[PDB]
């Protein structure tokens, strides 16, 4: 899953996007955002 | 030939040992644990060389941290 | 049962009725009580990342590489910029580019590493440390990649730089942890005292501001007519620190900023129950506010502290422990928030929540510390110490409902980090002690106790020799907290101890007694010089003589210990700068200098793990071999060489010879002059960077077991390879057979040249949890501290209890005990050391010891 | 031809009669003698570099890879080492692996690059100079690997270090060489002054040994208990410099050895005349001692002194200069070679060849310096200054036979360089005088003239500000020599100048002259703004407002030429250090310091260049804006935007209005108190590294040329590009019109705040060779020195002989002049500056002037 | 148009004029010597880019040194 | 012309030689000595 960074963040670059996935094992549920272009 | 003596390239390294755990600093030392008194003292020898060191108490196999200082 | 005191028959049936029939070998499975459904959940699902013997006890738990990665990254790509500058680029690429966690349930949030069961490295601290991981069933992963990082990073490594300095047979012997603990850059491991206190009360925007304002005036200043050349060059070093300051800020402020965006994320596309979207973006604005602005409320403040944390011990450097004033610190904001309603308005109980939050949230930090410090913590993640109570600038009662709320958030959720330290005055309110006593009746081991008096003082005298006159002031001296486990330091805005290199690491008297003895040979475990030949057995005519060769071996050891660290600390402040760091203390700050080098609260300490090993050996050594002359020091040495084995009369002859511990003149007075004279009065010689002395701080956390099976059988009646003793002035386990008090009168003597001593003791679980616990308690701690005893800790846990978490971990989870200066959970400890816990001497109170503590009931 | 003094009639005919009739233009062409046919080989077939106008003269000349090549090798593979060993590592590898030269007919051998026609390059200095070669026709080759080298060389490089502590609009205006000299740190340009006398005395096995010793002592220290680590942490940084230290000197010592195993190899395997060969096998045997052991004789002191120089101004570092006191030195070896006979035995007439030999070498000596320092000395290698007489310790005379063998190898081989200093004091013996004049009245152009108690008081004024209180001593005051062409500084086994960041460096008052009146912007050569904005034409209502704004031009850019000299200062220390240097000065070894760090005796200077057009220029504002009025400054304004065309009535007014150097009141006036309160008294109030103040050594070298190509039309009566003034207080070409005793006058009233300033003179050929030469000159000398001038240095040549260069060069190739501050071959100058050679105005001396100077016939 | 002036990509950049001689610091720099005076000035003008820049005086060729400042 | 590098000097290492050739341009004539393995 692909989300844009807003063009107004401390982090925007042309092109960036948060990639954000979820997942879970034995102790519980998690999500992951991992920045790409 | 039961405590630890060079062996090079030994079949049965101190690093395949049970017996053995790394040294706390540099991990081409090692630690035997094989000296296990009756009154629960766990007797180390230190190990300068775990490719090349070996003993007749050489047992392939992991200690779990239960058995382990 | 029953005891009968001033005419009385006190009986110790417990407070709930209910314990009378519960079995004495399950009662800890039954006391938790989480205050909400959500820190139940947050519990039972807590991702522990506990340590022992070397290892992680759970094979989930396993290094990342993205810090590894990105720090090579940034490394490479800042070559021939100034070093603080190239740190600073460090950090910021790895936070620019670091996958960031959210995890169910969560309110406070953040992480370290990119997965939630995993930590970071560090290649630019100890090479030996990080191949160490490869060749682990925890590598970082891929390994090929790692490894090559690890190749890159060796030349220009904390430990590659600092080496050459010295005798390569003085490392070797070092690197052993036998008789001295490896110097801090050859392991990475470190200690930090964060000036939270900036964090929240200015946030960041303004520390990036105001180094922008000194640039500014350092450049106009440099070219002002007529130049002088001897003044204007001071203006590079700091123009470089403060940049790297603001780099290092504003990467922070992004980094919290998208933890925040990742809670929006969340909340807008994945959570599908609108209460949690709430408090989502609840949290993700806390995270857009903090830590860049000011904190104005509780949850503000907890938040800020948390991310300030992270950075501080775990993504800028690695740093052990927790060390904070966590009452005072958060009292104005627990004040606007609970008290006054004013900003984020919250309910004392809501307050509670949040702090047990936050210690499942230090219960999941996994620590990525080198193999050593997986062995010498057995039982937990790491140390966090964070200290409450005590006294104000005023001398008056430190305490309030902050420091409630975090004692009553511990005794409910029961995790065995972080721990906590009180610091005792007669000052402190009996409401609050009342918290701390229901902590430590619980057997949590903690609070442990310090003499709030004489942490006070111990600050004033060090400040004297602060080398720009600027060491706390005497309303400052007030303002301290634990460092680690054991040893005071100031906390604040200001001042306060920025690396291990300042103060910590350890020295073994038990080895250096053994090798006293041998001529500084280690025959036992490494089988090699360890030491200097002070003199073969035949040399060693009379007991001044072995006293001598002891102390000669102690001042070889010592200044290697000192001398390590002053060179690490060299190095740090040159090649590993800590910029946000820097720019959250107001003297680096205001200096243009960096962390390191900075020093302004001189606080220089070494640990003596395994004294009383030592001690109760030369006190047998005096009596029977030298004034008795039952054995010569040929028969003993030809008995220790045989680990007894033949000589079992004689061990038994020295196992019984006086010990330290039952207010024995014979053994006191050797002990004494031993803490005195050698362990405090030699150490107390030595200077360290920052221009004060060196002072000892007793102590032992798991080092006394595994220094305990790399030394051979002393003359105290050890085998080989058996534990040392449990403290940093502790009777050897099972040898203090004359009662509690007693071990106090003993213990009382140790006046001079200390800097801290730990002392472990163990109170029978009827009477401490009986109605009239509380008053022996504190009767106990009164006369303690009259006494002017530095510290004291407590276990409070049956031996069938104990017994049966090791014949059925998987039913004792809950279970926690004391070990030395941090609290573990018992199953996750080996059986090796579960057993010196059993071993310690659980005290009961006669009717004598009840009038020696001035008891009333 | 003929002249009346005194009741006599002087009679102007030259001292040989053969001269009577050699025509005037050709008469440089027949004199010189060099003394053996083997030096009169060498300098036929000699392998000159002369460059100008940012070129070489020569196709054959052209840049070496090996130094590139070396230097880059051992910095990638010494990543993380301590940077004084990184830089000692970086020479030895230079100096392992360099290809070695030895020339036919050589005594004295040794070289600096692979090849006899090439020259090194200094990647590690300004990558714009690199990338400048590489842009040439003389680029080192292979191109793709050297432009390999210059990209990684690029990050960290001095200039690319020191660049960002300045604005980046200050570095572009220094960068034009326009009104400031470019900083070094941008050029590379540098220059030292070598403790020889520790090398010649020593030798390099005994500084080896030293420094093992100091390290020994200081690991010692370390491992002494107690430790103290606010002391004992200063031996890393020294431990460091004595590595480094030994390093660089054993790396000396072999490539000495290797040199002399080539002559060996020659010797057995090339050669085939047995004269030769055992002459080879002579210096194979002096290259095995020296510079390994203290020198014996004068051939071991030559070959010492030339093997240091080339590590010192070459292979370790460029550096610009030859500067050393030259008789001083190789006195005592001459002593024992020539006189006592004890080593080495050699007569006068072996010790003048050997000097002839020793300035055949460097006449080969090509430089790797940047664009910039091929334009400034043109028809010349480099500067090369070499000081000789003066007085020593006592205050007595210092002049002795060497001094009379060195000025006689001079007037017989007739090479441009090296230049010769004369230090002159009323002490000097006749016999030694009559051999300066012998140069002199040859046109060689040196000796140059300096006042020796002038140089000495100054050394001891200097010596007060030394930062660790260890200046000159009175008597080590006396111990001095120009660093380059005109500042005095101290020679010796200690305290010598290191590095031209210490003095050195040029501002060009002409150039703010010129932009003063446009409110600091350069309309002329840049068109950009070049200074701060001073003040609209309208705003200059009065001459003080138009004074004001020429003094806030000056303090900006004198600030900006002193801070880049100190930031330089900075980081060489800290990343080109230079080991070798520091193991043969007595100050550095002690003190385990860097040479660039340790600075025992101050010694800032800047250089004022086109002076003399600036003062020009101002009198004739004065005198027509605004004491008469003829013109207003928009009128003045217009008439120099239009390069004076259509207004040249009015550039004929500004052209004759009263100039230096005709001892006129009006000018002088105002040009002494220019001098003394803007030139010396604003540049004073800057303080250096050192501690010292900072203060002008006028002078001009060929940048009087390239300043004055680059500057507009001045109200001195210039068009734009005209060359400036030649001196540092020369009257402009063709303005003194009241001859030479007026010019004196005129100089001698500037007297304070000065370091020194250039005179150049130029006399009448015939009376300079007449029999009355000497007792003219002498007199002259005589009086320039009562009236407390600080230098003079002359040219006699005629005109005719000149121009006759310049049409047929090839018929005029031992056509010796001065410039300005050194001398050059006449026909390798551009026509340009040949012109402004020409212009200089020969001085006739009137009976009046001979009165005067008290001159007695 | 006999003053210099941007002229991107040109065939006659002040580079190949034998009038241009290379800034003394900068190589990316110039100076055009092309203003010789009668008198014997040689009045120099900084040019800021030699490779996009020329003007009608061009010339391409190479004076020697003899002919240059 | 290849000439080992006498083992008792300074700058020996096994297997090190001087290559050492005669050069001789319209100047004159010189000698290059170059280490080599
Ligand atoms: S092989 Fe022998 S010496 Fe080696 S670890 Fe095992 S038991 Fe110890
Ligand atoms: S092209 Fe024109 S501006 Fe450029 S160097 Fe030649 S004459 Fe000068
Ligand atoms: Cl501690
Ligand atoms: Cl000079």
């Amino acid at each position: 899953n692909f989300f844009p960074v807003p063009k107004d963040a401390d982090d925007y670059e042309a092109g960036k996007a948060d990639c954000v996935r979820e997942k879970e094992d034995e102790k519980g549920k998690y999500w992951l955002s991992k920045p790409i272009f | 030939q039961n405590q630890p003596h060079t062996e090079v390239g030994t079949a049965r390294p101190c690093r395949s040992c049970k017996w053995q755990t790394p040294d706390p600093t540099d991990p081409h030392r090692g630690q035997c644990t094989a000296n296990r008194h009756a009154m629960g003292g766990v007797w180390k020898r230190w190990l300068r060389d775990v490719e090349n060191t070996t003993c007749s108490r050489h047992e392939e196999g992991k200690l779990s941290f239960r058995d382990h200082v | 049962k029953v005891l009968e005191y001033k005419g009385k028959k006190l009986n110790f049936t417990p407070e709930d009725p209910a314990e009378e029939t519960i079995p004495a070998d399950e009662l800890h499975e039954h006391l938790q009580k989480p205050s909400t459904a959500r820190t139940k959940r947050l519990k039972e699902r807590c991702r522990w990342k506990h340590a022992s013997a070397g290892e992680f006890i759970e094979k989930s738990v396993t290094a990342g590489i993205e810090r590894m990665r990105y720090l090579t990254e940034a490394h490479k790509a800042s070559e021939g910029k100034p070093e603080a500058i190239r740190r600073a680029l460090g950090l910021a690429n790895v936070l620019n580019k670091s996958t960031l966690v959210l995890q169910e349930d969560e309110f406070i949030v953040g992480y370290h590493a990119e997965d939630p069961n995993m930590f970071p490295l560090y290649p630019e601290l100890s090479h030996m440390a990080v191949q160490d991981y490869l060749r682990s069933d925890y590598s970082p992963q891929p390994a090929d990649e790692a490894a090559a990082i690890n190749e890159y990073w060796k030349p220009h490594s904390l430990q590659s730089k600092c080496q050459p300095y010295f005798d390569p047979a003085d490392l070797g012997r070092m690197y052993q942890v036998s008789s001295m603990e490896a110097p801090s850059f050859a392991s990475g491991y470190n200690s930090i005292v964060p000036p939270y206190e900036t964090v929240l009360e200015d946030g960041l925007l303004a520390r990036i501001k105001l180094a922008e304002k000194h640039i500014a005036e350092a450049q106009a200043d440099m070219s002002t007519f007529p130049w002088n050349g001897t003044k204007g060059l001071d203006n590079i070093a700091k123009i470089d620190n403060w940049k790297a300051m603001v780099i290092a800020c504003k990467a922070v402020i992004s980094w919290a900023r998208r933890q925040g965006r990742l809670c929006k994320i969340v909340a807008e596309n994945f959570e599908t129950d609108p209460k949690r979207q709430a408090e989502l973006l609840e949290i993700a604005d806390i995270c857009q506010r903090i830590p860049a602005e000011p904190c104005k409320g509780l949850k503000d403040a907890m938040q800020a502290k948390f991310f300030t944390f992270l950075i501080c011990h775990a993504i800028e450097r690695y740093a052990s422990g927790y060390a904070q004033k966590e009452d005072t610190l958060l009292w104005p904001y627990y004040k606007a928030s609970v008290v006054d309603k004013k900003f984020q308005p919250m309910s004392h109980m809501d307050a509670v929540e949040l702090v047990e939050m936050e210690r499942l949230k230090i219960s999941e930090h996994g620590a990525g510390k080198s193999r050593a410090y997986r062995e010498i913590f057995p039982g937990s993640n790491d140390l966090f110490i964070l200290t409450v109570g005590g006294t104000n600038a005023k001398g008056e009662d430190a305490c309030n409902d902050m420091t409630d709320a975090i004692l009553e958030a511990a005794k409910r959720i029961r995790t065995a980090e972080p721990s906590i330290v009180f610091r005792y005055s007669k000052k402190n309110r009996e409401k609050t002690l009342r918290w701390v006593f229901e902590c430590i009746r619980d057997g949590l081991g903690y609070p442990s106790i310090k003499h709030d008096e004489i942490g006070t003082e111990q600050m004033k005298e060090y400040a004297k020799f602060s080398l720009n006159g600027n060491g706390a002031t005497d309303e400052e001296a007030h303002n301290w907290v634990n460092v680690l486990c054991m040893s005071p330091g100031i906390h604040g805005r200001r001042k306060t101890q920025k690396t291990r290199s300042e103060g910590g690491g350890s020295i073994f008297p038990a080895k250096l007694l053994e090798i006293s003895l041998n001529d500084g040979y280690d025959w036992s475990y490494a089988d090699m010089q360890l030491g200097p030949k002070t003199g073969d057995l035949s040399s060693l005519k009379s007991f001044e003589d072995v006293w001598e060769a002891f102390r000669k071996q102690y001042q070889y050891a010592i200044n290697l210990c000192i001398s390590t660290k002053d060179v690490s600390r060299y190095f740090e402040q040159r090649f590993l700068q800590m910029p946000f760091v820097s720019a959250i203390d107001d003297g680096c700050m205001e200096l243009g200098m960096d962390a390191c080098a900075l020093s302004e609260q001189p606080n220089g300490w070494h640990n003596p793990i395994t004294t009383i090993v030592a001690a109760n050996s030369l006190v047998a050594i005096k009596k029977l071999v030298f004034e008795e002359k039952k054995y010569t020091l040929e028969q003993l040495s030809q008995a220790l060489k045989a680990n007894w084995e033949g000589f079992e009369e004689m061990r038994v002859d020295f196992k019984r010879a006086p010990k330290w511990g039952n207010d024995d003149d014979y053994a006191d007075g050797i002990i004494t002059r031993f803490y005195e004279e050698i362990i405090g009065g030699e150490m107390r010689k030595i200077t360290n960077y920052s221009g004060g002395p060196v002072m000892p701080t007793g102590q032992a956390v798991g080092l006394y077991m595994e220094v305990g099976s790399r030394t051979g059988p002393t003359p105290d009646g050890r085998f080989g390879g058996e534990a040392a003793d449990d403290g940093g002035i502790s009777p050897y386990m099972g040898t203090d057979k004359k009662g509690p008090t007693a071990v106090l009168r003993s213990v009382s003597k140790v006046q001079k040249n200390q800097k801290g001593n730990l002392l472990n003791q163990r109170l029978s679980v009827p009477i401490m949890r009986s109605k009239h616990g509380f008053e022996i308690w504190n009767s106990y701690i009164k006369t303690w501290h009259d006494l002017n005893i530095d510290h004291v800790q407590f276990n409070v846990v049956s031996t069938d209890e104990m017994r049966a978490a090791q014949r059925e971990p998987e039913k004792h989870h809950d279970l926690i005990v004391r070990v030395s200066g941090y609290s573990a959970r018992f199953v996750d400890i080996p059986t090796y050391g579960q057993n010196t816990i059993i071993a310690r001497q659980e005290q009961d109170f006669s009717a004598s010891d009840l009038e020696f503590l001035n008891v009333e009931i």
